């Protein structure tokens, strides 16, 4: 059957090259500094980092929002 | 000790202990369950190798250095299809962290003593 409204194209989620490398910072010595925050929730305790948006941080696993 | 490393990682993947990937390695190191890790060299990795080495050197983990990525993929054995010889499509890998509960192996004991001494 013919249509009038054009079909709603699916969301093409873009890829990120070496997205893991954007969490920490590179130093020549044997020390670690973490850039973004980490979710203090129960299921994701100390391994899963949080999002870094333009106005608030977010974790999707437990739906935790940290507004400014 | 390379054969000890390959056997212990095969046991780890059999026992569903190890993790593979930069994201998985970071998760294991942050969860403080990591025991060993591997890293490749001579690649277009300006800050990748420095980042993972600092992660590995943060607190009490063993480091293994290798050259090639697809060879490391052969070391872990993720594409064992076409068993009658060479795997048809070898995949590459750089960072693999070994967490093992079935460490009752002479290979594990030898590599642990090698890192300790
Ligand atoms: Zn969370």
């Amino acid at each position: 059957k013919s249509y009038t409204t054009p079909k709603k194209n699916k969301h093409k989620r873009k890829k990120v090259k070496l997205a893991v490398l954007k969490y920490y910072k590179v130093d020549e010595n044997g020390k670690i500094s973490r850039l973004r925050r980490e979710c203090p929730s129960d299921e994701c305790g100390a391994g899963v980092f949080m999002a870094s948006h333009f106005d608030r941080h977010y974790c999707g696993k437990c739906c935790l929002t940290y507004c400014f | 000790v390379n054969t000890a490393l390959q056997e212990v990682l095969k046991t780890a993947l059999i026992h569903d202990g190890l993790a593979r990937g930069i994201r998985e390695a970071a998760k294991a190191l942050d969860k403080r369950q990591a025991h060993l890790c591997v890293l490749a060299s001579n690649c277009d990795e300006p800050m990748y190798v420095k980042l993972v080495e600092a992660l590995c050197a943060e607190h009490q983990i063993n480091l293994i250095k290798v050259d090639d990525n697809k060879k490391l993929g052969e070391w872990v054995g993720l594409c064992k299809i076409d068993r009658e010889g060479k795997p048809r499509k070898v995949v590459g890998c750089s960072c693999v962290v070994v967490k093992d509960y079935g460490k009752e192996s002479q290979a594990k004991d030898v590599i642990e003593e090698y890192f300790k001494c």
